[PDB]
């Protein structure tokens, strides 16, 4: 089979929630690649949000720092992303992505998942 | 956590069809975001059914709908309070189904109350006879109209005979509280009935909806 990553963890929660995004990686070894994550809300242009590099060190978007924490398990071919104290500013399709080359920007990722929907509320 | 990427829910649903009146309920599983579901009900009261199943099978989950990142899931944002909606039938013999409905979001589950009212369904047509065989995949035009959300489908019976039997469907669903309402798109459906017992007294369905541009 072809390489495949896969996202899975969103869904619908209210402001102040949290979620556990994870991507699956199948046909490559996982260890050798840097796990890099993205968003991208309506309207709007792809931006960086995290990545975890093969090394174990991590670098996250300003917005983001201190709310949503990156991390491997590299027996399990997973990356996760944790997101805490979501904001309705936070509601956007979030794509997990990987590559050899270390950097924020989308044009270096040779894979990308196929998206998984966050939304985030205010409850009324 | 609102809405995970796998929901159960449960329903009841009180009906009468030409004077008959009955219950069903059921319980169901699927993945919201993907789109799939199934579910298994149970004719509690009035079984068996003198009448066709297929005119019930479309009354048991719009939430279940993959949506493009670019339509609002209008349905989906309405919780946890939930919706309601209201449907009209009209048969190409002139049978009418009625029916509303009210959703909810209770421990983790959607909850499901359907009311149900079929008429004048000439006794020898098909669904009084038990001659159909299931809907073929039906297009629902979805637009927003005086603050709520309509739907339009020119919907199939299959008739074991080889011909078929028409209906044109108009839906109304209504947040309960305000969330943001799409512009018009389309959402394809697919129901299968997979299994059922002799009397179809309980019976196993299957569905399958995408939301797509116009």
């Amino acid at each position: 089979a072809q390489v495949q990553l896969v996202e899975s963890g969103g869904g619908l929660v209210q402001a102040g929630g949290s979620l556990r995004l994870s991507c699956a990686v199948s046909g490559r070894p996982f260890s050798e690649y840097n796990l890099g994550w993205f968003r991208q809300a309506p309207g709007k242009e792809r931006e960086f949000v995290a990545r975890i590099r093969s090394s174990g060190t991590t670098v996250y978007t300003d917005s983001v720092k201190g709310r949503f924490s990156a991390s491997r398990d590299n027996a399990k071919n997973m990356g996760y992303l944790q997101l805490n104290s979501l904001e309705p500013e936070d509601t956007a399709v979030y794509y997990c992505a990987m590559s050899r080359v270390d950097t924020d920007s989308p044009a270096f990722y040779d894979y990308w998942g196929q998206g998984t929907q966050v939304t985030v509320s205010t409850p009324r | 956590a609102i809405i995970k990427e796998f929901m159960r829910f449960k329903v009841h649903m009180e009906g009468s069809v030409n004077g008959h009146e009955f219950e069903i309920e059921g319980e169901g599983e699927g993945r919201p975001y993907e789109g799939t579901q199934t579910a298994k009900l149970k004719v509690t009261k009035g079984g068996p059914l003198p009448f066709a199943w297929d005119i019930l099978s479309p009354q048991f989950s719009k939430a279940y709908v993959k949506h493009p990142a670019d339509i609002p899931d209008y349905l989906k944002l309405s919780f946890p309070e939930g919706f309601k909606w209201e449907r009209v039938m009209n048969f190409e013999d002139g049978g009418v189904v009625t029916v509303t409905q009210d959703s909810s979001l209770q421990d983790g589950e959607f909850i499901y109350k359907v009311k149900l009212r079929g008429t004048n369904f000439p006794s020898d047509g098909p669904v009084m006879q038990k001659k159909t065989m299931g809907w073929e995949a039906s297009s629902e035009r979805m637009y927003p109209e005086d603050g709520a959300l309509k739907g339009e489908i020119k919907q199939r019976l299959k008739l074991k005979d080889g011909g078929h039997y028409d209906a044109e469907v108009k839906t109304t669903y209504k947040a309960k509280k305000p969330v943001q309402l799409p512009g018009a798109y389309n959402v394809n459906i697919k129901l299968d009935i997979t299994s059922h017992n002799e009397d179809y007294t309980i019976v196993e369905q299957y569905e399958r909806a995408e939301g797509r541009h116009s």
